[PDB]
């Protein structure tokens, strides 16, 4: 399994959470909750709703440029399984999380000086 | 009296009570029941029970993961209910005289009586039910700080959701995870029973491999499994600098 | 005269009367049949229902379409602190039960 | 063999008898009006209903005049009523749509416009072969 | 070396199998008979992978590849991608792609040298095909069908196309591909060639319903078995074909 | 005013989205597919008068030039100028990306 | 269809109980009884 | 020539490339050395269907999908591969050259700590803020008296 993200607001979408809309052009829209789904059906722009990660990025209230944001990607070329690689990846995930947290706090203080 | 049980009796049951003080319940009075000892001879049963006097028995020394059990409980009470929800009858058409959530004919033929087979309004729910063939997915240990962690999800977390179980509290003891639903409601005493017969299905012989357990909040549309995850997603708050 | 269209009966007669239970704790009506060749064991336990949650299960069920796939299933959590054994009741067999 | 396919898990049926759905193939029909559902059981007052991957019997209300006088078998490929798959996903399409087939399941047309459901594509291999998008 | 087979009483072999010159992919079923057909023919010469794509069993019409690479659609899960990567050796490049037309077995048909695609694929998908598969890519329709992968079976030996493909289209497409082409059918007149069969340079598996004349046409065009060539069709087989398909 | 405002949010009353409108504006093949999805003889004005921005058919050239002065058309122009919300913007909002080699 | 009370269904279930589910439940009973005897003798 | 005859001529026609060239084929060498599988031979290869029949038949036999995994170390093929860790996807972070980027991140982090990126920083100001809070409280009390009267 995997953790998806809400199309509308950007929250983590876990299994059995939310609803998916399948459109006839071939695009699928995963929503984490009925709030996001109903706003989407009402044709509201997520970029103008201030509780969404889209608005927060467009307003510059999320840390968008950082070295720690380059480690997570949709890997479309699979890697042959390697136990050592997976354990060093888990250690990397912990260290990246800590460094990202401290840099985010610095970014917030520079916003709120 | 122990010798009398040894020489005259064919069925031996222990008396056992819950430790309700380890639960979040406001109730302080424990629940007591007779539990039958099966297997062995009657003398063996008597030594077994006498050796088990004043001792705590955990759930995993009676039941095991990948086993089907029976759950016996009293169901959710609904009070006095009409025939439409009590029996599932068809609603009469709109603006029917003297009521449409009713049965039109209750006694249209002989005898000159109302028959016991006719749907009538009355008490619905709070019935005793015995439901069978419920698979145990996990017997989690209360002293395990990651008893909701799996082999593919390495997040160290307990079974209790964020904010606790709604109207129950936190599960700090050993717990049983059962596929599906059970007859009772929250806070209610459940009786778990061994199956009376040998099973005939492959589902009873299947081995359960959990990949993930949801621990998001059930007080709303919870999207986070842990408070650390919630902090990591949200970022720094105003009260974080104020503190 | 006869009913023109057949329809099965609403509800089951195996659960009558539809009345409140006479006790709040569920009653074990039957225990498993005792085999003296098996080792000694307890046939029941008690717990308290805490609520429900969701899992993802890796399914090995040969023949099913969801074989070797992940399935999302609802589960019930029952909080089970250990019980304490404090007694012993003996039963004799009589022509009245 | 009757038209009901085997090995189908339970899903929500969004299209009862009397529903008009779109025609997703180039057979010439524009809509399909459902008159019956294959495999529908017997129940007093209950409308037979179909879901994605079911074969129904339908008449053509809009389309070529040669198609208007017959009862065609069709397979529902898209529905708008949300339903759950075994992986826990609740989902729906933006329209209800089906394709005309024969009783053995081969399509009357040659191409499918728009996506098809996984249930329809898995139960009917000809629809799988003529589907450009499977969702 | 043409073998008649069935996947759970279905004659559409190409829907449930993908066969190249370096690996075979078979849909996971409730039995091992469909895998065992390919296992009896390909006696461990190339790997056979039992795989699931997007939770479905239509992997043949959802996947496309050759002896150099494999392309899977965007709805493939990470564990399915990992299973494919662990099952295939490192000589084969596996990529998950973001093409809107996710039925890659319908929109892409390819051999080890060239590939034909549905005319509406994205440009980025076109260079991804040309990079991972290492082939040259052309946008083509076969007998006015845009689903070239389901309406054509292609190998390095030759190709079998839709039975209603005109002579001019056969010559143009044969000049484009560099292989001889024959317009023929499978499964008693089914024109879905790609869904009806899978073929590589030394083996073809067609449905059990496929008759002896069209099976012999397949063997001639794909050069399977001793003394098999496309020249036998219009010389030694012409009477049989005219008698059968008139 | 909106006709039958109670059932406006049903799936059977759904309108074309702004991202599809952007694709129709940038590429005529997408618009041609959307128009082949419809039947020209049942369209207002035989399909000859169509506003791509509003994704809407009109009965006459006078009617189309008429709606262009109205505020619904101008709100559609403003929303297209701002840009529709899409999956790549949604991915950038969380700082996620695609590694294609 | 054969009913749940059919004799052939009962015989099939009896063979399943004797040959398949029986040893599995026997081993599980041995493990559980060993644990609860460990508590009883403790 | 009628349409049906045109169709059968189209079926018998064999198209060929105009240049006369042919594509290189990639039949592996072991194909010639393969022996043909036949059922009557007592020395057959044991097939997957034979193993299934020996282990309960169809619907009972559980196939092992990890048996044919080609891995660097053969005892890794039955490992439980991690997928979720602390609300993140492991497969998103799987990168073959992870150690170089993690070393670069650590070098950047120590550089920033040296430069003072994470370095964190008046009684008169505190008194003036406290007096302002007192004034705001008095204003609230005045407004409450007005709302009462
Ligand atoms: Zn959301």
């Amino acid at each position: 399994m995997r953790i998806e993200n809400c199309f509308f607001c950007g929250r983590p979408a876990w299994p059995s959470k939310g609803i998916t809309f399948m459109r006839n052009d071939g695009k699928a829209f995963r929503f984490c909750r009925s709030k996001c789904h109903k706003n989407f059906k009402m044709k509201r722009n997520p970029r103008k709703l201030k509780w969404t990660k889209a608005y927060r990025k467009n307003a510059g209230k999320e840390m968008v440029v950082d070295s720690t944001l380059q480690f997570a990607a949709r890997r479309n070329v699979p890697v042959r399984y390697n136990r050592e690689l997976w354990q060093k990846t888990l250690k990397a995930m912990e260290r990246i999380s800590e460094i990202r947290a401290r840099r985010e706090r610095v970014f917030y203080k520079k916003r709120m000086a | 009296e122990l010798e009398r049980i040894k020489k005259y009796c064919t069925v031996v049951r222990v008396l056992a009570h819950t430790q309700i003080r380890k639960t979040p319940l406001k109730q302080k009075k424990a629940h007591l029941m007779e539990i039958q000892i099966n297997g062995g001879s009657v003398a063996d049963k008597v030594e077994f029970g006498r050796s088990l006097f004043e001792k705590p028995v955990t759930i995993d020394t009676i039941f095991e993961k990948d086993e089907m059990i029976d759950v016996i409980a009293v169901t959710k009470g609904h009070g006095f209910v009409g025939v439409t929800a009590r029996w599932g009858t068809k609603k009469l058409p709109r603006k029917t005289h003297k009521g449409l959530r009713k049965v039109a004919c209750i006694g249209a033929w002989h005898p000159s009586h109302v028959q016991w087979t006719v749907a009538r309004a009355g008490q619905m729910g709070y019935h005793h039910r015995t439901s069978v063939n419920h698979k145990i997915y996990r017997i989690g240990k209360g002293d395990d700080e990651a008893n909701a962690s799996t082999e593919t999800d390495l997040t160290k977390k307990k079974i209790t959701p964020m904010g606790g179980f709604v109207r129950y509290g936190e599960v700090n003891n050993d717990y049983v995870m059962i596929k599906g639903s059970v007859p009772g409601v929250k806070k209610r005493i459940m009786t778990l029973r061994k199956s009376l017969f040998t099973h005939t299905s492959r589902k009873a012989l299947e081995k359960v491999e959990l990949k993930w357990i949801d621990t998001s909040s059930e007080f709303g549309h919870g999207a986070f499994q842990t408070a650390a995850e919630k902090k990591q997603f949200m970022g720094t708050l105003k009260k974080d600098l104020q503190t | 005269s006869h009913r023109k269209y057949e329809a099965p009966r609403h509800g089951s007669l195996a659960f009558l009367p539809r009345k409140r239970a006479a006790r709040h704790r569920g009653r074990v009506k039957s225990f498993p049949k005792d085999d003296p060749k098996k080792p000694v064991h307890l046939t029941a336990a008690m717990g308290y229902k805490a609520g429900m949650t969701t899992i993802v299960r890796d399914l090995d069920r040969p023949g099913a379409k969801a074989h070797k796939k992940e399935v999302v299933e609802a589960v019930t959590i029952i909080d089970c602190p250990p019980m304490v054994v404090v007694g012993l009741v003996g039963y004799i067999e009589t022509p009245r039960g | 063999k009757r038209g009901a396919p085997g090995g189908k898990l339970k899903m929500t049926l969004g299209l009862p008898v009397g529903a008009i759905m779109n025609c997703a193939d180039n057979s010439g029909a524009r809509n399909l009006y459902i008159i019956a559902v294959k495999g529908a059981g017997a129940r007093l007052n209950r409308l037979p209903a179909g879901g994605v991957g079911d074969m129904v019997m339908a008449t053509v209300k809009k389309g070529k005049p040669e198609l208007r006088k017959k009862v065609h078998p069709a397979v529902i490929v898209r529905q708008a009523k949300p339903w759950k798959r075994f992986d826990g996903v609740f989902l729906y399409f933006e329209d209800n749509a089906g394709v005309i087939v024969n009783p053995k399941g081969e399509m009357k047309g040659s191409a499918i416009t728009g996506p098809v459901g996984k249930e329809a594509a898995e139960l009917w291999p000809r629809i799988a072969s003529n589907a450009g998008v499977v969702m | 070396m043409a073998v008649r087979a069935q996947f759970e009483n279905s004659n559409e072999v190409g829907v449930f199998a993908t066969l190249t010159n370096s690996y075979c992919l078979v849909a996971l079923g409730a039995s091992e008979n469909f895998y065992s057909v390919f296992e009896a023919e390909l006696q461990d010469v190339i790997p056979i992978c039992r795989t699931t794509i997007a939770g479905t069993r239509i992997i043949g019409r959802l996947t496309a590849g050759n002896r150099k690479g494999l392309l899977v659609p965007t709805t493939t899960t990470d564990q399915e991608l990992q299973h494919l990567r662990n099952s295939l050796p490192d000589d084969i490049r596996i990529q998950r792609i973001e093409e809107r037309l996710s039925a890659l077995g319908n929109v892409i048909v390819c051999n080890d040298h060239t590939a034909l695609i549905h005319p509406d694929l994205e440009r980025e998908t076109e260079e991804i095909i040309a990079d991972v598969l290492g082939v040259e890519v052309f946008r083509q329709t076969i007998a006015d069908h845009v689903l070239v992968g389901s309406y054509m079976a292609l190998s390095n030996q030759g190709g079998l196309v839709h039975p209603k493909t005109s002579i001019q289209d056969q010559d143009e497409l044969s000049s484009l591909l560099g292989v001889p082409l024959v317009a023929g059918s499978v499964n008693r007149g089914s024109n879905v060639i790609g869904g009806g069969m899978v073929v590589n340079d030394w083996l073809a598996v067609t449905g059990l319903d496929t008759t002896a004349p069209e099976l012999s046409v397949i063997e001639s065009v794909f050069r399977l078995g001793e003394g098999a060539g496309p020249g036998a069709i219009n010389t030694s087989m012409k009477n049989t074909i005219v008698e059968s398909f008139y | 005013g909106v006709f039958a405002k109670r059932t406006m949010t049903k799936t059977r009353r759904r309108l074309r989205d702004l991202d599809q409108i952007e694709r129709d504006l940038r590429s005529p093949r997408h618009l041609q597919q959307y128009k082949e999805t419809k039947a020209a003889e049942d369209l207002p004005g035989l399909g000859l008068y169509y506003c791509i921005e509003c994704a809407k058919w009109f009965e006459s050239e006078t009617s189309l030039v008429g709606h262009r002065k109205g505020k619904p058309h101008k709100r559609r122009l403003k929303q297209l100028k701002e840009g529709a919300y899409t999956h790549e913007e949604a991915m950038a909002a969380i700082g996620y990306r695609i590694d294609n080699g | 269809a054969k009913s749940a009370r059919a004799s052939r269904i009962k015989e099939n279930h009896q063979r399943f109980k004797k040959n398949i589910a029986g040893p599995v439940e026997a081993a599980r009973l041995e493990r559980l009884s060993a644990k609860l005897m460990a508590i009883a003798q403790a | 020539i009628g349409t049906r005859l045109q169709e059968v001529m189209a079926r018998i026609h064999v198209a060929t490339p105009m240049d006369g060239t042919t594509r290189e084929t990639f039949i592996p060498e072991a194909v010639k050395n393969l022996k043909k599988y036949d059922k009557n031979d007592p020395n057959r290869r044991v097939l997957a269907r034979d193993i299934e029949e020996a282990n309960g038949g169809a619907g009972v036999f559980n196939v092992d999908l990890r048996k044919d995994w080609i891995l660097e170390n053969p005892e890794w093929k039955y490992d439980k591969i991690p997928e979720i860790f602390d609300g993140k996807n492991v497969y998103d972070y799987i990168d073959p050259d992870i150690d170089a980027k993690l070393q670069a991140l650590e070098e950047e982090e120590e550089r920033l700590e040296k430069e003072g990126f994470y370095d964190e920083d008046d009684e008169e100001e505190e008194e003036i803020l406290q007096k302002a809070e007192y004034i705001r409280e008095q204003h609230a009390l005045i407004r409450n008296e007005a709302k009462m009267r």
